[PDB]
RNA sequence: GCCAACGACCAUACCACGCUGAAUACAUCGGUUCUCGUCCGAUCACCGAAAUUAAGCAGCGUCGCGGGCGGUUAGUACUUAGAUGGGGGACCGCUUGGGAACACCGCGUGUUGUUGGCCU
RNA sequence: GCUGGUUCCUUCCGAAGUUUCCCUCAGGAUAGCUGGUGCAUUUUAAUAAAUAAUCUUAUCUGGUAAAGCGAAUGAUUAGAGGCCUUAGGGUCGAAACGAUCUUAACCUAUUCUCAAACUUUAAAUGGGUAAGAACCUUAACUUUCUUGAUAUGAAGAUCAAGGUUAUGAUAUAAAUGUCCCAGUGGGCCACUUUUGGUAAGCAGAACUGGCGCUGUGGGAUGAACCAAACGUAAU
RNA sequence: GUGAAGAAAUUCAAGUAAGCGCGGGUCAACGGCGGGAGUAACUAUGACUCUCUUAAGGUAGCCAAAUGCCUCGUCAUCUAA
RNA sequence: AUCUCUCAAAUAAUAACGGAGGUGUCCCAAGGCCAGCUCAGUGCGGACAGAAACCACACAUAGAGCAAAAGGGCAAAUGCUGACUUGAUCUCGGUGUUCAGUACACACAGGGACAGCAAAAGCUCGGCCUAUCGAUCCUUUUGGUUUAAAGAGUUUUUAACAAGAGGUGUCAGAAAAGUUACCAUAGGGAUAACUGGCUUGUGGCGGCCAAGCGUUCAUAGCGACGUCGCUUUUUGAUCCUUCGAUGUCGGCUCUUCCUAUCAUUGUGAAGCAAAAUUCACCAAGCGUUGGAUUGUUCACCCAUGCAAGGGAACGUGAGCUGGGU
RNA sequence: AGCAGAGUGGCGCAGUGGAAGCGUGCUGGGCCCAUAACUCAGAGGUCCGAGGAUCGAAACCUUGCUCUGCUACCA
């Protein structure tokens, strides 16, 4: 009949997944984090002062606070519906960085360079992004190995 | 037993296996504020082995660390040390190398002259006004015990006295009676001049012509007498105060691919053919006897 | 009396008629809850940025007073 | 346990361990109550080994009876020089086959020196 | 109390445990799961049968032991008594879901209208899923008339649909009987009580080699 | 059993130090009449309403949270902290000795 | 090709066993007057070297364990979506698209930072 | 706070049966939905280089199926392999300490099955941020600072260079402050997913769609089934 | 009402009667008035013996009574049953 | 009110008087923090030496310990031991989960202070984190050495602000024992007793395979152990309809239909000689009683009978009766 | 179904964490002309079972087994 309150429910979350128990790395001691770089909230079982609570967990965002040795983030969660800012303090061990970021930003250099190669010929930019097409019309020979190549089923009987 | 048991079991890392750090000291060492931001610690690191002490100055960055100044005791035989590289003598000057070292990277030659006279002087030097800030410098004791006495302090003690910049206080000396200081400031000037053990060679000069058989043995194989060792010494600091030679070295180079030399590791044609001289053996055992 | 109670049925449904709308959009943020000096320490340099045209070339013949800086490379 | 009236915390005997250039004077004190030609085991196969005594007043001391008398146990720990290695603060590691010892080891330094043959019964 | 037989026919309760937290559990009677000669070899049964259902029928503990008897005394009094190695594959950890209702007597008079319904355990039954090997025999060659058609009458204890498979494994091991000559003839298939053992060159030699010495020497 | 030791040094709001401070009780100060609440409790049943402001039944709690004066003993201030509930108590603390066995 | 110090990623780096190790060294080893802890100068501590390459450590070997990683298992198992699709229900067959794993086979057995120094 | 009645027509729009709190559990306040009242504005408002919503692209995120016991945590069936000396019956022997089986232990290799309160990996569905001009690089200035001698770094103001703005498909228009605006705070059902019970047209739910509010063509019939959601008219 | 302090409202002191508690009396005043083993030349019993504990242990008589859950008691009789 | 593990379908959230439990404590060290030093076990050991103590040496991935339930973390620690100390501190406001993004509470990061250990870096604003708890009114301390008493002092009293505590366990807070077969009311099917309704653990009710019995013979009739199926007579279930009223239990009288058939018509089976009787198929046509106690359905009698079977709209009170209830 | 609970020497009871407690029987002798009574002496305990926590559990804890109490409904 509970939730209500503070840490129920973190059966396989909270904890450490399998064989890396036992002391921290030192990476994570060293990152830094500007404002607007931004990061993650997850879960960690090495550092017990602190934790985001039972809904966070799995939940990324902005960072607009820079101190002692903690982070203060906004985070959007569901309210039904009244989708709000939460800041959220907890030290630095629990967070992990966003790549989400890391690959937009050598989409920026290459356009910056690829306009840059482009500012001697003119066109074309073709800088946006597409996933993949239709494709083409091929002829292909066989080239290897004329047809059938005939693998039809009669697997039941067992 | 234990077929299944390595199966659950890890590590603890590999400095831990070959017991280099204790990764409790070093994160709380460098556990670096993060409103700064990558300034670094700075932190001093001080090692030391049955025939030389180490004195480097390193910190941290993301990848790793960078160790920007080094020491050992190999470089005092430039500076008339010929013997004796584990003394609290010998602590003083490794300090004391590096302490205008890196003012020599930075060019503060000139301030931060540090503790001139040395006769056991409780110095910590102040920052100074209207220019540059001092570069501070931190300890860390390694994984030797920190009780009253270590000559892990000894090596710091060049350090403070040189100009180098540490929240530094005195209780963990050696000769400070513990019960109760009473601080004998005198007592480094018998520390750092070698006078503790210069005594023992002159309580040991009339009594065993084998105790120079034994340790403080090569004294006697350079006419090194009981009597001259705080010269040595001094003559050393006013060298060490003139100028650390760096480390020049242009040999450069007999390294590359001598012999081999190491056991390159024998790949999968002459391991399974390593079986297969092994297998044809075996038959050969058994069709020995029929 | 135990009828029907405790149900989040058709709750959401009306939740989505108005749009779930991330709170507005913002462009300087308010600044409250962090350290509050660090804050302040920006006031001071928040009554610094007086030249745009006279005092940003002043200094730059003053980098030469001191014949460049060669060797603080490190610190 | 309950079995012998005896609890935690009891203080309840007495031990000491004694090294270098003094335990070899006060073993052969007691090899000739121990009559060195020991048995068997009286043996384990870490290379050292131990006894146990009777009538301790027999090693050259006064009786004075206002002391009582006093059975006593003895173990004496053998080694090779180079075993602290699992026993310093730093760089320390373990042996292998060798070093370590086994109980031929000792048994061979049992009976080569103080001729303790080794009374297989 | 002893419900029933109609009231399990659909798995539809929760993946039971047996737990060490509740005490008052009685007795499932199945001491026995395999029957026949279990001191036999490998090589005095080659032929193995089984017997499988067709659903997610959950399957009750009773006829488990009239599995058990029924063809027994069909193969004790047809084909010599240890000339097989009957097997009931089978273990009921599940618990079924009782209210007991000894509510007479008068002395009582509360307990339930259904204020409220906890559980207490009666017995055991089973569940199976799709092709879930049950009931089988491992003998010789020459008693598949003799197992099959006392296999019947074992059927018929066993709800619903049921088919037959005639394995072609040789006996109750993880081998085909074709499979299973070649790689014993020399070292590879290494005999055991019912079973065999899988390639001995790893490892590292010298297992391969005593293996390799007992077959020539 | 709580044992408290009978000098501590915290936070005195006068010398703006850690100085030694000496630690007392409370125990009840009797309701010390005619107080402000005192006379309208008394003035309200002057005869014939019968028992208006409800004098309180259904004890709950098993024991109070005891509180500790804290006197300092250099500027005579005195402050005010609560310990946590405990029902058993002493001051002076009779120091616990860890490790000992009990005797006979 | 190494060695040290500091590390970093923290098993391809581990463990069992066997073998080697030039130099630099690391160690091992030795003493107890002072610092100094000690029941115990063994662990700690101060002094420094006679002896040592045995161990440790490094390097390597093992159809070694272990772990890394590939290939198949396998489009199988489960599955979001759809139906005037059957069946007595149980449960399964299709349309729609994501799509596994242990086992089973093979390959691999530390990579590296800066700081020195060594030179087979 | 409980029942009865709460009277003229059309047009427009169109819900609730929930969370909390309460000597409340038949009622009220509360947010929620709705309606009204305008008002500010986009080459997303008047004769895009800026947005807010679904997939893509990329990046993190969880242990449920499916597995998994020849790993733990348990629980668990079969024998085998044994120097065994834990050794129970013995045996050739005064016992055997000589010797010999056997039976209990034990280890070694396995093997039959399992798990709502066991996990070594692990899906689809659905969570989360991001897909630039509120940029992206660059200068030297700023800092009354605990940090740091570039009096670095961090952030700030201000110049220098800059393509066509950076995934698809749209916008029946987007954007907000009051009245806290009348109601309503008892619900029902089917598919999967699913507890309680043997169970039921019973109860108890999470995720949708629908019924109440809804006529309707179709299984004669029937609030939900399946077609389709209802200005007046001919084809 | 009498005392002491206190500039005073007030603070306590000495006090302090009847009630209830405290000591008896009372049930033709309300209302009460137990179980446990053992034990007799068959068995069965319990004349008895021990122990438990209470304000004291249902006494003289009645009865499946209009009042005995077990009830459609066990036994003759009234009865064709 | 309140805490965990699941129940929960891999974000979070969440149900019933669902499952397993827990709490109203406890600790000046079980706190704060530096220092050394690693346990569960198990092997070989050692006078008295086993399940016995104590020392030694190896293997010891945590199989322990950590105040308490259960999870989680935990290996030169967050444990053992030791040192030394009060941060279980004053202060200001924000922020976390309870949700209306309230209040209490509890955690968390700061800014300022005062310190406490450690050589330093650091660590510390209470128990290693998920529980270990409360609002006005007052009583009441601690308080500046504080203003107010309204004409002006002085002095005492109260009065106020500020931090706690005395208190509200039905946990956001009334001070609170009974029953009405004399009971009078607003109403309710949101809520039963009665009548119908889906369901059938219950019971009447058949099928199957045959372990056996039947002298022999498994199957004439039987059929255990287990296997799976229909009816609505009851027996509960449930609450769907009627609470502004559906006259609710028996017997009498009385139409009726029903097969799972008692016996009569037509067969067949047999351990069917006959007589007698049993099985089983088809068969609702007439038949299924007269009495003792009870208020009865049944129960059990006595007798007829060449022989006495079950059932339906609770059949039926403007047909009665009213014996119970 | 909470709960008042109890189960201890042959039997009866007493025992609130440091003990195995009392009484009657039972067992032996003396005393007896012999039996009782009398007198001295001895003996008599998984504290209902399984666990919990700990310096130690009959007692503390819950858990099952046996057994009253004690009124309640109606898979």
């Amino acid at each position: 009949t509970n939730s209500k309150g503070y840490r129920r429910g973190t059966r396989d979350m909270f904890s450490r997944p399998f064989r890396k128990h036992g002391v921290i790395p030192l990476s994570t001691y060293m990152r830094v984090f500007k404002i607007g770089d931004i990061v993650d909230i997850k879960g960690h079982g090495a550092v017990q002062k602190g934790l985001p609570y039972k809904a966070y967990h799995g939940k990324t965002g902005r960072i607009f606070n820079v101190t002692q040795h903690a982070v203060g983030v906004i985070v959007n969660k569901r309210v039904r519906g009244k989708i709000l800012a939460k800041r959220v303090n907890v030290r630095i061990e629990h967070i992990h960085h966003s790549k989400c970021r890391e690959d937009f930003l050598r989409r920026v250099k290459e356009n910056e360079r690829l306009l840059k190669e482009a500012k001697e010929k003119g066109q074309w930019v073709s800088l946006k992004r597409q996933p993949e097409q239709p494709k083409k019309a091929h002829f292909v020979k066989k080239l290897e190995e004329p047809i059938a190549l005939a693998p039809i089923p009669y697997e039941f009987i067992a | 037993k234990n077929k299944q048991y390595f199966k659950r079991y890890q590590v603890k890392f590999r400095r831990r296996r070959e017991g280099k750090t204790d990764y409790y000291a070093r994160k709380r060492l460098t556990f670096q504020d993060k409103n700064k931001y990558n300034t670094p610690k700075y932190r001093l690191i001080v090692r030391l082995s049955n025939k030389d002490i180490t004195v480097q100055i390193a910190y941290a960055r993301i990848e790793g660390d960078r160790v920007v100044c080094a020491a050992y005791s190999h470089e005092l035989p430039k500076y008339g040390i010929q013997v004796g590289l584990t003394n609290y003598a010998a602590a003083y000057c490794t300090g004391l190398l590096v302490a205008r070292r890196v003012l020599n990277k930075l060019g503060l030659d000139s301030l931060y002259a540090g503790c001139t006279e040395v006769t056991g002087e409780e110095f910590n030097v102040e920052p100074v006004d209207d220019g540059p800030g001092a570069f501070r410098c931190f300890l860390d004791v390694g994984l030797a015990r920190t009780t009253t006495g270590a000559r892990v302090f000894g090596a710091m003690k060049g350090a403070v006295d040189g100009g180098l910049n540490i929240p530094h206080s005195v209780k963990r000396f050696p000769g400070y009676s513990a019960e109760t200081k009473s601080f004998n400031a005198d007592v480094h000037r018998a520390h750092i001049f070698g006078q503790h053990v210069a005594d023992y060679m002159r309580s040991l000069e009339e009594e065993d012509e084998e105790s120079f058989k034994r340790q403080f043995s090569r004294y006697i194989k350079l006419g090194i007498r009981a009597d001259d060792l705080e010269d040595i010494y001094k003559k050393a600091h006013q060298a060490i105060r003139n100028d650390p030679t760096h480390k020049v070295t242009a040999k450069k180079s007999s390294a590359v691919t001598k012999k081999r030399w190491n056991a390159k590791k024998l790949t999968n044609e002459q391991r399974k053919t390593k079986i297969a001289a092994h297998k044809a053996a075996y038959v050969a055992k058994l069709q020995s006897e029929t | 009396a135990k009828s029907k109670n405790h149900t989040n049925h058709n709750q959401n449904k009306k939740a989505h008629r108005n749009g779930i709308k991330r709170p507005l959009r913002k462009r300087h943020e308010s600044t409250l809850g962090m350290d509050v000096k660090f804050l302040i320490n920006q006031r001071y340099a928040r009554k610094g940025n007086l030249s745009r045209e006279e005092s940003v070339k002043r200094y730059n013949e003053r980098i030469a007073s001191q014949k460049g800086k060669p060797k603080p490379v490190t610190l | 346990v309950r079995s012998f009236g005896i609890r935690r915390n009891e203080k309840i005997a007495v031990h000491c361990t004694v090294r270098g250039a003094k335990a070899e004077e006060i073993l052969e004190r007691g090899l000739k109550v121990r009559e060195y030609e020991l048995r068997r085991e009286n043996f384990s196969s870490t290379g050292n080994f131990g006894f146990g005594i009777q009538e301790h007043i027999d090693l050259g001391i006064k009786y004075d009876p206002s002391i009582g008398i006093y059975g006593l146990d003895f173990y004496v720990v053998l080694g090779r020089p180079g075993y602290n290695v699992n026993h310093r603060k730093r760089k320390s590691g373990t042996v292998g086959f060798q070093h370590r010892l086994t109980k031929e080891d000792a048994m061979k330094w049992f009976q080569q020196k103080y001729d303790g043959i080794i009374l297989n019964t | 109390g002893r419900r029933p037989a109609r009231c399990y026919r659909y798995c539809k309760n929760k993946p039971y445990p047996k737990s060490r937290f509740c005490r008052g559990v009685p007795d499932p009677k199945i001491r026995i799961f395999d029957l026949g000669r279990k001191k036999a070899t490998v090589e005095d049964f080659p032929l193995c049968v089984h017997l499988v259902s067709d659903e997610y029928e959950q399957l009750s503990s009773e006829a488990l032991e009239a599995g058990r008897i029924c063809c027994n005394k069909y193969l004790v009094k047809y084909c010599g008594k240890d000339q097989f190695h009957i097997r009931m594959r089978l273990h009921p950890f599940h618990v079924i879901r009782i209210n007991k209702m000894l509510s007479c007597a008068g002395a009582d008079r509360l307990q339930t209208g259904m204020r409220g319904a906890f559980g207490k355990p009666q017995g055991t039954v089973a569940r199976v899923r799709i092709g879930q090997p049950i009931m089988s025999v491992r003998s010789s060659d020459r008693y598949k008339a003799q197992v099959i058609e006392a296999l019947r009458r074992a059927k018929f204890k066993f709800p619903g649909r049921q088919k037959i498979y005639v394995s072609k494994k040789w006996g109750f091991t993880k081998y085909e009987r074709e499979r299973y000559e070649e790689l014993r003839d020399d070292n590879r298939l290494e005999p055991d009580g019912c079973n065999v053992k899988y390639r001995p060159e790893h490892g590292p030699i010298a297992a391969w080699e005593k293996a390799q010495r007992d077959v020539y020497a | 059993m709580v044992n408290v030791p009978k000098q501590r040094r915290t936070f005195c709001k006068k010398c703006k130090v850690h100085k030694l401070h000496k630690v007392t009780q409370y125990k009840k100060s009797k309701e010390r009449k005619g107080a402000q609440g005192r006379r309208r409790y008394d003035r309200k049943q002057q005869g014939f309403g019968g028992q208006t402001k409800p004098i309180f039944r259904k004890k709950a709690k098993t024991t109070k949270k005891i509180v500790l004066r804290m006197e300092c003993t250099e500027c005579k201030y005195r402050k005010q902290t609560p310990l946590k509930r405990c029902k058993h108590f002493e001051l002076g603390g009779d120091k616990k000795r860890k490790g000992q066995m009990i005797q006979f």
